[PDB]
C-alpha cells in the first residue's frame, strides 16, 4: 500500500554498486598493454626490488 | 514524504551535474583556448589543439 517506495531504494544501492567498479576501472586501466621488466636487473645502480 | 526524497534525489543529482560542468570548463579553458601540457587531459597522446 506504500506504492513503489521499494524500487528507487533497490536502484539507488545498484547505482552505488556500479559507481564502485567503474572508480576502479578508470583509476586503474590506464594501460593497453602489459609489460614485464627484463630478468637483468642492471639499472646502473638503481635497485628496485 | 515522496515529495521530500524527490526533492532529495534531485539535489544529489544536480551536485553531481554541476561537477562535471565544472571539469568541462575547464577542459574547454585548457584545451582549446591554448597548448596543454598535462598528458592524457586533452586525448590520449601528445596534444595540438
Ligand atoms: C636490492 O636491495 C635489496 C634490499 O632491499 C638487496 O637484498 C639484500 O641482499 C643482501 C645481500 O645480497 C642481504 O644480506 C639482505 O638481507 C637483502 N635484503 C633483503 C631485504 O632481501 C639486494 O641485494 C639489492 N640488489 C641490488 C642489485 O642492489
Amino acid at each position: 500500500q506504500y506504492g513503489s517506495f521499494c524500487t528507487q531504494l533497490n536502484r539507488a544501492l545498484t547505482g552505488i554498486a556500479v559507481e564502485q567498479d567503474k572508480n576502479t576501472q578508470e583509476v586503474f586501466a590506464q594501460v593497453k598493454q602489459i609489460y614485464k621488466t627484463p630478468p637483468i636487473k642492471d639499472f646502473g645502480g638503481f635497485n628496485f626490488s | 514524504q515522496s515529495l521530500q526524497t524527490y526533492v532529495t534525489q534531485q539535489l544529489i543529482r544536480a551536485a553531481e551535474i554541476r561537477a562535471s560542468a565544472n571539469l568541462a570548463a575547464t577542459k574547454m579553458s585548457e584545451c582549446v583556448l591554448g597548448q596543454s601540457k598535462r598528458v592524457d587531459f586533452c586525448g590520449k597522446g601528445y596534444h595540438l589543439m
